[PDB]
């Protein structure tokens, strides 16, 4: 637990946990679909990673709901929806062994 | 942060000191009295009022009637008919007066007034009993 | 109550209470306290 | 064996009926402090009839359970 | 870049729906893109019976209803009581500031 | 909101075509299967109420041992019907 | 101002009291106003 | 007046498994990044905040900085019984694992902390204060069994409201029918009324709770 | 032989009644002492209403005392 | 003699309701007391008013006592 | 007559729910002489207040007896 | 049947829980009045607790009802 | 079947243990009133104290509740 | 076998009445916080009549215990 | 089987007293909020007190509830 080590306070001043303080790789939203392979490969996937992926996503959308000085209540609405959807989803097996209709 | 204002026609007790407790014999139960009490009035009745003051200091004030009214900021206003410490209290002048009392409750017969004079006069005369041997 | 049974004034009772009051003062208050009218 | 098995379950209800004085002496003693907690000067009497409700609150509380014994053994 | 604390969150449709995503349609399926998919996926999900109508989607009916209904009561002060906070932090630390110039 | 800007002339002939798919395609399944359930459902019905007849039997002696126990446990007269 | 037993059960703050009934309010507004009374009396002897 | 069902207290339903349902509070917190805090931090740091000065009446030098356990016991009871009552989520609550997360090992901190400091004022309180000798050793008895097992009843009010809470909701879900209007309209009604009674117990089970722990740290 | 069995069970649940005296019995002389901390110059007549109190809840539960013996020997 | 023997329990568990009059007499002989510890100048409205809720609290163990009875001699 | 046993037993364990509608009407009546002895002058709103609390008390006593008769004729 | 009767026996016990809701609107709607007896023209804000006091009372009324519809079809 | 049968039954009796908590439900709110009516002004810290009463007082009545429910479909 | 499930239910419905003197408790520990809320320098006298008020309750409720364990393991 | 079958019963009605528990609970809380809105200075130790009377009345539910668990796995 401790700052990434690729963060400079020199050049990019303090620090922000949403933005990607290593070398500036092009994001994949730019990518044509013929790199996509090769963009696929070369980011890595460790659990070290993958976490900090995570942790720079998450404080992402703390930065585009929460963090600003009028954050409504639309992160929480959110939040409470894409746990219900994605819980949903894991308890699937248990929902679908009753339904509704035997044919549909 | 409670202000007494415990005074007599004849004597003066207190004038908005802080104490830490005051108990009363009211006729709507002999209850007491702490700083921020419940807003209230009640009649006194022959009774030990007694002080408790932030030292913890117990005084001892018998009262033969009076009101006490506790406002709403913690002010307390009792006013009794004749407030003194029970240390200059005779029992035996105590069951003087409650003999007497009892001899006029026998007496009074078809006076239901003396009746009712006798009454009062044993109320006196149990309560200062209670007061003097205590 | 008795009093108010009685149809007595508080007034009336609080007379008969310090009345009953000063005559168990004895030993040196009495006088000095009861100066009639 | 059916008699001494219907005794058991009617002796397990008639104990029931003592928990209403344990109610009652629950009840009595409470407004025995507050009728001690004004005017404390009426203890002896206040205590003689505090202990004239417990022994009528007990005594029905005894009466179940003298009935609880009565279809336990005696019947 | 130094970071800048923007003063309004991202714009948000349908309550909690990102913007961005109704937004993200609209150079080839226009404004009713987005509503007729999200129309369609809630009608294949129903009819395939992916979405089991169970018991508790009367509970999350009934979430939705008092959660619309207490939101729609309870925001405006709130929002108000936390900004007059806000407010009240930000003027001790101007004047602090004020004071130690002073 | 945003202004309209049409939808480019590709996919409202893709869409509708699926759209018109759907409604023959839903006619002709629904129609197969509307025959499938009659006779699936009158075929489970004469199974259910042969096997709820033979349940109803195996429930009758079950009741009756049931009954018969608990009058062994009770220990209380065993009647002529039970 | 001295006020009534009917004009104190009449107040709107004093509801604010408890414990009130009719005797104790009664006993009490007539020893204050007794209270009252003795209060003027003796200041009115002394600027007498 | 239909039919019922049960059993939403499965842990290993799919191969995701629902220890993730623990792990859903951690998306809740408020996470702090500006000097002047956003709408949302400043509401908790308000509540708690506010917490701390109630519970500072009854705080006590044997819990001088135990607060901050006791207020995370808080919270982490109000997200496990809020989150509870969400539609599509298995109840963390109805596992005892949690509630005997929740109350033995605190109990037993409190019990040893407790006996090690005090151990006579401990046997003190498993007696009424002045009772006779007629009329301890019975009282002891009871009372030695009484602080055994209250945690584990506290334990057992932590699992049982939720228990009942979700129980009735999944009742008064099943007996309705999406067709039927009258009753559709019926059973949410009920269940809104339902859901406030529910909402309002579980915050109030947390502040009680909340509650008996700072009474039994004081100590 | 369930007849006896029955009237077992029965008059055992029918002995709860006494309950309701028990916890009557304890709340009116539990009353009896607020009412004579309050006002005891009328302690004789507060007694009298507290007798008749008590003789109209014991009474109550000696008639479903006397119901629990019809129940063993009259049903 | 199965039916008859569960309508005795029936019975038995049905008399029961007295409780309710023992504590409704209680507690309102109780409150009596206290109401007329103090204002003993209504004694007669206050009375009036004790008796018609002694009245209505009997009457519910009465309903009790008629369904002990309806699961008597009535079906 | 094993079904008709156990709607006997049923009704008679459903109608003691009439013995708390007869503590609620003795807490409401035993109330009223309470608050009518401190302020008569009330009478009418408060004999309102008292008959309201007798009709969701005697009511919630009916709750049952109508299960009562669920568990004895239409179930 | 056995089962039948066992899900009879389990209403009929659990139609108990309605005397707690009788007990408790009878406490609730009493202590209205003498909170009412002081401050008569305090109604509304006072109405209010008794209403919150009697719909959490009739909600445990409720609480006990839903046993007796699983007792009675679901189990 | 019959082991079936009696855990119905025991679900039933334990169903009996709700009553008591709509009791303490209706003394604690019903004391509200009153704790409203005496100094109106404390009107939050009183409602608090209440609140935190009846966590306590339906919680009573979830452990047999809780007990119904091991009864019910559990053991 | 009989014998051993009627002693089983017969213990259970002993600890039925365990309930009175659970809500005895409270009433004279309540009424102890009432009595000490005013007067509050009779503590000790106050406080001593709790401690017999619980004596008294609890032994109501112990007898309860002798019953369960007298239909337990004795008879 | 009908060892542990009418174990399963006798739980059921042992765990009946935490209802009264419940009640215990709710009476001393209750007589808190009457006791605060009088004397709000002696909140530390009225709370103290009613915590202690919420500990015995709480004790009395897990008495009984220990002899739910006495008969339910403990033999
Ligand atoms: C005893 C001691 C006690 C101590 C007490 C101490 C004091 C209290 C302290 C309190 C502290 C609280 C804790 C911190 C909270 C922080 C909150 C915060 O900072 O928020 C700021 C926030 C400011 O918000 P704002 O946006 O600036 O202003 C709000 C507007 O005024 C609102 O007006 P508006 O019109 O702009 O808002 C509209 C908005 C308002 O709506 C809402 O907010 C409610 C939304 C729903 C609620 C949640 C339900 C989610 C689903 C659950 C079930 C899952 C199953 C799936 C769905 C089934 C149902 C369809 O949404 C709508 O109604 C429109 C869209 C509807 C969306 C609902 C769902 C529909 C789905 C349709 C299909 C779409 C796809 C679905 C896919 C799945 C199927 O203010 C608040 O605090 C509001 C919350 C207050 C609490 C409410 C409850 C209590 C009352
Ligand atoms: C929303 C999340 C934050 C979005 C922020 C964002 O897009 O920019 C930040 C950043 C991209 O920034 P950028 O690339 O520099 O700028 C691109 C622009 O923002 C512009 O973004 P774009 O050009 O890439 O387009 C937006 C993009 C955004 O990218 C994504 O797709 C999201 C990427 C993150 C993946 C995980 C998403 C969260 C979990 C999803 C499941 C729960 C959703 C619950 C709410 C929705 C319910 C329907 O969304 C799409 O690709 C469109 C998908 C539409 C599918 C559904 C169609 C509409 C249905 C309407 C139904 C109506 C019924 C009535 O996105 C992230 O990295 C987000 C990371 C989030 C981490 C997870 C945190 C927890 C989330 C809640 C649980």
């Amino acid at each position: 637990g401790d700052y990434p080590a690729e963060y400079n306070p020199k050049v990019h001043g303090p620090y922000d946990p949403a933005r990607f303080y290593g070398k500036a790789d092009v994001p994949l939203g730019q990518v044509k679909l013929g790199e996509l392979s090769q963009w696929l490969g070369r980011r890595n996937k460790n659990p070290q990673a993958v976490a900090a992926a995570v942790s720079r996503g998450w404080w992402r959308w703390q930065h585009k709901y929460v963090l600003p000085r009028k954050g409504g209540i639309a992160p929480y609405i959110q939040l409470i929806v894409g746990c219900s959807i994605f819980f949903y989803a894991i308890n699937y097996g248990k929902m679908v062994a009753h339904r509704q209709r035997k044919y549909h | 942060q409670m202000a007494f204002t415990f005074a007599a026609p004849s004597q003066v007790f207190y004038n908005n000191a802080n104490i830490r407790q005051v108990d009363v014999p009211s006729f709507s139960g002999s209850f007491g009295i702490l700083p921020a009490h419940v807003a209230t009035l009640a009649v006194l009745k022959p009774g030990v009022v007694t002080v408790y003051q932030e030292d913890g200091s117990t005084k001892k004030y018998f009262v033969s009637s009076g009101t006490v009214t506790v406002n709403d900021d913690s002010s307390v206003q009792v006013l009794a008919e004749e407030a003194v410490p029970v240390e200059n209290l005779d029992l035996q002048a105590a069951r003087d007066i409650l003999s007497k009392a009892q001899s006029d409750v026998t007496s009074a017969g078809a006076d239901m007034l003396k009746l009712a004079e006798g009454q009062i006069a044993v109320e006196v005369g149990e309560a200062l009993v209670k007061a003097a041997e205590g | 109550s008795g009093r108010r049974g009685r149809h007595v004034d508080f007034g009336a009772s609080v007379d008969f209470e310090v009345h009953m009051m000063r005559r168990a003062l004895k030993p040196e208050l009495r006088n000095e306290a009861i100066k009639r009218e | 064996d059916i008699d001494s098995a219907a005794k058991f379950i009617g002796a397990g209800a008639a104990t029931v009926g003592v928990a209403g004085s344990g109610a009652g002496i629950g009840s009595v003693f409470g407004s025995l402090i507050i009728g001690y907690a004004r005017n404390p000067s009426l203890k002896q009497q206040l205590f003689s009839y505090a202990i004239l409700g417990f022994a009528l609150s007990e005594a029905m509380g005894l009466f179940c359970l003298m009935m609880a014994f009565l279809l336990l053994f005696a019947f | 870049p130094r970071p800048l604390r923007p003063v309004n969150p991202g714009k948000v449709r349908v309550g909690f729906v990102p913007e961005e995503w109704f937004t993200f349609f609209y150079n080839k399926t226009g404004v009713t893109g987005p509503y007729v998919l999200g129309a369609g996926a809630l009608t294949f999900l129903l009819s395939k019976e992916i979405y089991v109508v169970e018991h508790e989607f009367y509970t999350g009916v009934a979430i939705a209803i008092m959660g619309t209904y207490g939101v729609k009561k309870f925001g405006k002060q709130i929002a108000d009581y936390a900004d007059k906070g806000i407010g009240e932090i930000e003027q001790s630390f101007k004047e602090y500031q004020d004071s130690s110039k002073i | 909101f945003a202004p309209p800007v049409n939808v480019s002339p590709l996919i409202r002939a893709g869409r509708y075509g699926a759209l018109v798919v759907g409604i023959v395609y839903g006619s002709y399944r629904f129609g197969s299967l509307q025959k499938r359930e009659n006779e699936w459902r009158v075929e489970e019905a004469r199974r259910k109420v042969i096997r709820d007849a033979l349940n109803a039997e195996n429930k009758a002696k079950a009741t009756r041992e049931e009954m018969l126990y608990l009058a062994k446990e009770t220990g209380v007269k065993v009647p002529e019907n039970f | 101002p001295v006020f009534s037993k009917n004009a104190i059960e009449s107040a709107d703050s004093i509801a604010a009291y408890d414990s009130l009934d009719s005797d104790v309010i009664q006993s009490y507004v007539e020893y204050s106003l007794a209270s009252l009374i003795y209060y003027t009396m003796k200041e009115n002897a002394t600027s007498e | 007046m239909m039919a019922s069902l049960f059993s939403v207290f499965d842990p290993t339903s799919s191969f995701l498994s629902n220890w993730l349902s623990m792990l859903i509070p951690l998306l809740f917190m408020v996470m702090s990044f500006w000097l002047i805090p956003s709408r949302p931090q400043f509401l908790a740091k308000s509540v708690l905040m506010g917490l701390n000065r109630e519970m500072s009446l009854l705080m006590g030098p044997a819990s001088f900085g135990a607060n901050i356990l006791v207020i995370a016991l808080f919270l982490f009871i109000l997200f496990n019984n809020f989150i509870g009552l969400f539609p599509y989520i298995f109840t963390a609550t109805s596992h005892l694992a949690v509630t005997l997360s929740l109350a033995v090992p605190l109990w037993i901190s409190f019990i040893l902390y407790t006996w090690i400091k005090e151990t006579t004022n401990a046997l003190a309180h498993l007696v009424p204060l002045g009772t006779p000798a007629p009329l301890m050793p019975f009282m002891v008895l009871m009372e030695i069994i009484s602080n055994m097992i209250r945690p584990i009843t506290l334990s057992v009010r932590l699992a049982a409201n939720m228990i009942a809470g979700h129980l009735l909701l999944t009742l008064l879900g099943a007996q309705g029918t999406l067709e039927n209007l009258y009753v559709t309209s019926i059973v949410v009604f009920s269940q809104i009324i339902l859901l406030m009674l529910e909402f309002s117990v579980a915050i109030i089970q947390s502040y009680v709770f909340m509650t008996l722990m700072t009474l039994y740290a004081s100590e």
